[PDB]
């Protein structure tokens, strides 16, 4: 269905029913009615559709992009190299947006799953969210609507220069 | 159109436009030098033709 490592879940722990009353549980009998009247006919329809799909099985693939030289390796104003480097940077930018979305979805699912214990039990998801947001912010934030690989590089070199100076003074 | 056709069509467009931009910049530089120095085919304002001069002996000797 989906990669359990990319979208992890803990092992579910349900407690067995432990009635302390003589009254019948209306939920238990509604569950039987739902299984018989709703789930069973629904499952039959799907199984029929699944048979048709097996008769006609065909594939689609995930496009793989070869790495090309990046903007740091492009001569100034050499548009042919800048174009390939720029299109690559844009593709990675769209991928990093989705990486942050994956981490945000982990954080949101953990908070709902852990209930009232979420502040303690979701620490690791929160910490990972904090790190990827920091990395994403360093790469791309404040570039403006006309962002480009060139502006991304100019921002990185500014950060690197401040980091070198800070260590120099240290 | 597939993404490879558009991608490589873009490169062909970029090559033509980039080459034209370079030629446009050279022409401005070439024109500037030719006009300032007059050593090229452009801005070649005429001077009198020397084949109009008479070289035969004249009526008097000093010329």
């Amino acid at each position: 269905s989906w990669d359990k490592d990319v979208y992890p879940e803990p092992p579910r722990r349900t407690p067995a029913p432990s009635p302390q009353t003589s009254l019948p549980n209306p939920i238990t009998y509604l569950t039987k009615a739902f299984d018989l009247l709703v789930d069973r006919p629904v499952t039959l329809v799907r199984e029929f559709i699944e048979r048709q799909h097996a008769k006609n099985k065909y594939y689609y693939y995930h496009r793989e992009f070869r790495r090309v030289p990046d903007i740091t390796e492009c001569q100034e104003k050499d548009v042919l190299c800048m174009f390939e480097a720029e299109m690559q940077w844009r593709r990675d930018y769209k991928v990093d947006q989705e990486i942050v979305n994956i981490i945000q979805e982990r954080l949101k699912a953990c908070q709902q799953r852990e209930g009232e214990s979420h502040r303690q039990n979701c620490a690791k998801e929160l910490e990972q969210f904090t790190q990827v947001v920091k990395a994403y912010q360093d790469r791309y934030h404040d570039l403006g609507a006309h962002y480009s690989a060139r502006k991304c590089l100019a921002k990185q070199k500014q950060r690197m220069l401040a980091e070198r100076k800070a260590a120099k003074e240290a | 159109d597939g993404p490879e056709k558009n991608y490589e069509r873009t490169m062909a467009i970029l090559q033509i436009e980039a080459e034209k931009a370079e030629l446009r910049l050279k022409e401005l530089e070439v024109r500037r030098l030719m006009r300032a120095r007059g050593d090229g085919p452009w801005f070649h304002y005429p001077t009198i033709d020397k084949e109009l001069i008479d070289h035969s002996p004249k009526a008097t000797p000093d010329n």
